[PDB]
């Protein structure tokens, strides 16, 4: 991959407003996922985030 | 979403270290700097727009103090990822 992530973003994004995600490289100095948005905004996220996890098995589901 | 809350740009190196591209950018329409210290490449964004992922490049060592890549004057080879 190509961007790190330094912070997560703190609240939740909801499903309906999420078009994709991907993981972060472990090269990085945190890992993350990044979730893009229907508005193509990229949201650095708490991988270890209940909701967050739920979130991409939610997108994985749609795919 | 927060300032400090997008992904920044990253390049690596022939040792697979991940160093960022500058120290400072727009997140959210807000100023997003990284941490005093943080290892860097002396790269503009918009340059590194322009850089084909894989293709070997020469990046300026720096590190990042008040949000800019200060030089450290030594150079390295540098990749952009897929």
């Amino acid at each position: 991959g190509r961007e790190c992530c330094l912070e997560y973003f703190k609240g939740a994004i909801p499903l309906r407003k999420l078009k994709t995600w991907y993981q972060t490289s472990e090269d990085c100095s945190r890992d993350a996922i990044v979730f893009v948005t229907v508005q193509g905004r990229a949201i650095c996220s708490d991988p270890n985030n209940k909701r967050v996890k739920n979130a991409v098995k939610y997108l994985q589901s749609l795919e | 979403y927060g300032t400090d809350t997008c992904p920044f740009p990253v390049l690596a190196n022939k040792t697979n270290k991940a160093k960022f591209v500058g120290c400072h950018q727009k997140c959210n329409g807000g100023d997003q700097k990284l941490t005093d210290g943080t290892a860097c490449y002396v790269v503009e964004r918009k340059v590194w727009d322009r850089m084909t992922p894989m293709l070997w490049y020469e990046c300026p060592l720096g590190e990042c103090k008040n949000g800019v890549c200060e030089d450290l004057r030594k150079k390295e080879d540098c990749r952009k990822g897929n």
